[PDB]
């Protein structure tokens, strides 16, 4: 079936430009529009524009006209969306999509999405701090001051999965993100069983295993 | 730009129920309306084109209708997989414009949160910042109020909240309230308490500690 593969995540500073790619396969690349829509964190969908790969013609949302350029390389079945003069409110997941409407089916196809982070912040691994437990007890890890997203959190190297809650990150006013991961465990195993939270942060090659112990 | 107003912004329903979402256009859009489904972390999925026609693979419990300015999506026989956010979209004229969206969440019995408070670690205190965490675990419905008190002074502006998506097994939520202070301001005070109210609690639940 038709598939759209997008380029990887990107971090950009205000004013810079970004160029996202959309690799299509499974259909005649030159016969259908590629549309681009974006979604800011926790917001709705916003349409950017489309490009017809057959003749390179385009159509842009007035909101972005003069600031966006869509391109296509037919030899590799790839369309591009370039957004210039980036501002913080351009931070979002960007999607390309197309639509095949034939006699016996009508179907939309989508890329996996590309995260573009527009921030003056610079890469920094997370500081991990224990949330020490006080029949059912709660303990966790505070993953604070990291950039950019994402971090990945597991417990006991993936063993402990029942009762785990990892909260969505929130952007602190310092430009850095922060989240907490917590787990409820039997209050009786506090002094015998050992609890380790594993925090991955690929952008910084950071890998922390912080043991959380009752203080 | 034609504005698409969706109603309601949020909606709770039980499995098997029938739901109606509406969407008003600021101008006439004929029947050039599309409907989309989106689950967290995934791309949107098309449901309806031309206001009333289903894209291939969309089951019959999704039906759209309307013309001109008023449009509705009707989802009967709700399945657990149908609980997500839905968007209307006009494509009559440019630019294409979406509604603000409707999040549909599963109704279940009320469940009171379990409250835990966490003082900042000494490790973090060395860094100069103190973060106090209040945890509300496995509760329904989602609306829950947290109050941070330090020496009995209501805190404003220095806390952020983060709530998980609805749990896939029990349909509860959990919530996190983090109070960030300067190490100095953390040293100047003794009693730290978070107070929780919620439909599952007949009176407020308080959790507190004294620095020390």
């Amino acid at each position: 079936q038709v598939q759209l593969v997008q380029s990887g995540a990107e971090v950009k500073k205000p004013g810079a430009s970004v160029k996202v790619s959309c690799k299509a396969s499974g259909y005649t690349f030159t016969n259908y529009d590629i549309n681009w829509v974006r979604q800011a964190p926790g917001q709705g969908l916003e349409w950017i524009g489309w490009i017809f790969p057959g003749e390179g013609s385009t159509k842009y949302n007035e909101k972005f006209k003069g600031r966006v350029t869509m391109t296509r390389d037919t030899s590799i079945s790839t369309a591009y969306m370039e957004l210039s003069r980036l501002r913080s409110d351009d931070t979002a997941v960007y999607y390309c999509a197309t639509e095949l409407v034939k006699d016996y089916y009508a179907m939309d196809y989508w890329g996996q999405g590309t995260l573009v982070t527009v921030s003056s912040a610079s890469t920094k691994g997370p500081s991990v701090f224990p949330l020490a437990p006080s029949g059912t007890a709660a303990l966790g890890c505070l993953v604070k001051d990291y950039f950019p997203e994402p971090v990945t959190v597991s417990w006991n190297s993936g063993a402990l999965t029942s009762g785990v809650h990892t909260f969505p990150a929130v952007l602190q006013s310092s430009g850095l993100y922060s989240l907490s991961s917590v787990v409820t465990v039997p209050s009786s195993s506090l002094g015998t069983q050992t609890y380790i939270c594993n925090v991955n942060h690929k952008p910084s090659n950071t890998k922390v295993d912080k043991r959380v112990e009752p203080k | 730009d034609i504005q698409m107003t969706q109603s309601p912004s949020s909606l709770s329903a039980s499995v098997g129920d029938r739901v109606t979402i509406t969407c008003k256009a600021s101008q006439n859009v004929g029947t050039n309306v599309a409907w989309f489904q989106q689950k967290p972390g995934k791309a949107p999925k098309a449901l309806i084109y031309s206001a009333s026609y289903r894209y291939s693979g969309v089951p019959s419990r999704f039906s759209g209708s309307g013309s001109g300015t008023d449009f509705t999506l009707t989802i009967s026989s709700l399945q657990p997989e149908d609980f997500a956010t839905y968007y209307c979209q006009q494509y009559n004229s440019y630019p294409l414009t979406f509604g603000q969206g409707t999040k549909l969440e599963i109704k279940r019995t009320v469940a009171a949160p379990s409250v835990f408070i966490f003082p900042p670690s000494d490790e973090q205190l060395k860094s100069g910042t103190a973060s106090v965490v209040c945890l509300l675990n496995n509760f329904y419905p989602r609306e829950a109020k947290v109050q941070w008190k330090v020496d009995n002074a209501l805190q404003s502006g220095n806390s952020q909240e983060s709530v998980t998506e609805q749990d896939s097994k029990d349909s509860t939520y959990s919530l996190s309230s983090t109070l960030t202070l300067s190490k100095a301001d953390y040293e100047k005070h003794k009693v730290y308490a978070c107070e929780v109210t919620h439909q599952g609690l007949s009176s407020p639940v308080t959790k507190s500690f004294n620095r020390g």
